[PDB]
């Protein structure tokens, strides 16, 4: 099928830090990624669409970028409340594949 | 925005398992919405998606031929039914909402609180 | 050429956009809801029509309230309800226009952004025979392609308060 990867797979920042996790589609999917957040114990959370767009309420920390095959989140400083694993998902056409997520940590 | 799921399963191998999700019905009759799993420790997992008001149907590859999702206007809900449950099966199911309208394809901007689904053996 | 307008684009010709044939010829023609649809006015309905090349009788026509009319049709099937989608929101919006009449059957033409002018406007290239042709986004049903002046294509806008 096709392939969603995310690097790094897991990391551990400090409070304040700037964070940068990657997602690369095996084939263009133009901008048609979404960007989730799901909380220890929570049920996964819209950060971003098409790519760049912030789903509204989200903190201006959070940003995207990308199109075609290679996409970035970036959480300009890392807050306590952001520790979560964060997935990427294209939405071009049916699968609607999840990259396989990145675990993102406090020391 | 509201996605409240049938409450939690413990099922044997080779049988089935049917998940509810209720919604208000003016969303129901507009929006699409997509089945999405995760298994204890692991990743999401998409398994497919029906929009009720054209009948879209989208099935994963890794699910055709035992997954049936399917609608119920009466009871403003859509459903998702596993069949020849294996452990592997063991997860969460969560059902949620794609964006816009009149689709299945497209970000899931709600979700339900998930449906544990434990297959022992 | 993906993305969810296609989806939603493929999915209204599935169930609501038909070819609708008069004696002026072939026109696209959109399904709102139960036996109630709607062509430009331009297509002059009689008291029959074909529906996807089969004949269908007219229960009731009328003119709205800009180049659109309704029409009832004495038909078996009805018309999946989009009237949720009818919208008026579109600035920032690159829209679709279906059309399925013609030799543009199954048709889609991403269209860009679209403006009023009063009528919708978006630059493309129309082509006639186009007429009746939705203009539309993901969610999103936005007017009636009645015409243009050779480099933008010009819709009646769609309201909800057309149908009740």
């Amino acid at each position: 099928d096709i392939q969603m990867t995310q690097s790094p797979s897991s990391l551990s920042a400090s409070v304040g830090d700037r964070v940068t996790i990657t997602c690369r589609a095996s084939q263009g999917i133009s901008n048609y990624l979404a960007w989730y957040q799901q909380k220890p114990g929570k049920v996964p959370k819209l950060l971003i669409y098409a790519a760049s767009t912030l789903q509204s309420g989200v903190p201006s920390r959070f940003s995207g970028s990308g199109s075609g095959t290679d996409f970035t989140l970036t959480i300009s400083s890392l807050q306590p409340e952001d520790v979560a694993t964060y997935y990427c998902q294209k939405y071009n056409s049916a699968p609607l594949t999840f990259g396989q997520g990145t675990k993102v940590d406090i020391k | 925005v509201q996605l409240v799921q049938s409450g939690a399963e413990v099922k044997q191998p080779g049988s089935s398992v049917k998940v509810s999700c209720k919604t208000s019905g003016d969303i129901f009759s507009t929006y699409g919405f997509n089945w999405v799993r995760q298994a204890p420790g692991q990743g999401l997992e998409w398994m497919g998606g029906i929009a009720p008001v054209f009948d879209t149907l989208k099935y994963a590859q890794r699910f055709q031929g035992r997954l049936l999702i399917t609608a119920d206007e009466s009871a403003t809900s859509v459903y998702m039914e596993l069949s020849s449950l294996r452990s592997d099966d063991t997860a969460v199911y969560y059902c949620a909402r794609a964006g816009q309208g009149g689709v299945v394809g497209n970000y899931l901007d709600y979700w339900g609180q998930g449906t544990l689904v434990t297959v022992s053996s | 050429g993906s993305g969810p307008n296609t989806e939603f684009a493929l999915s209204l010709l599935r169930k609501n956009i038909m070819t609708i044939t008069t004696s002026k010829g072939e026109f696209t023609g959109l399904g709102i809801h139960d036996r109630v649809c709607v062509i430009p006015t331009h297509a002059q309905p009689g008291d029959d029509v074909l529906v996807n090349g089969q004949k269908i009788r007219v229960k009731d026509k009328y003119k709205l309230v800009l180049e659109l009319t309704v029409l009832t049709l004495d038909r078996n099937e009805k018309f999946r309800d989009i009237r949720g989608f009818i919208s008026e929101d579109l600035e920032g919006v690159d829209a679709t226009l279906v059309v399925h009449s013609n030799n543009f059957t199954n048709t889609i033409l991403e269209v860009g952004p679209v403006t009023m002018a009063r009528m919708i406007r978006y630059d493309y290239a129309t082509k006639t025979g186009q007429c009746g042709g939705v203009l539309c986004a993901t969610g999103k049903i936005f007017g009636i392609h009645v015409g243009g002046n050779g480099r933008q294509g010009f819709s009646a806008q769609l309201k909800k308060q057309y149908f009740v």
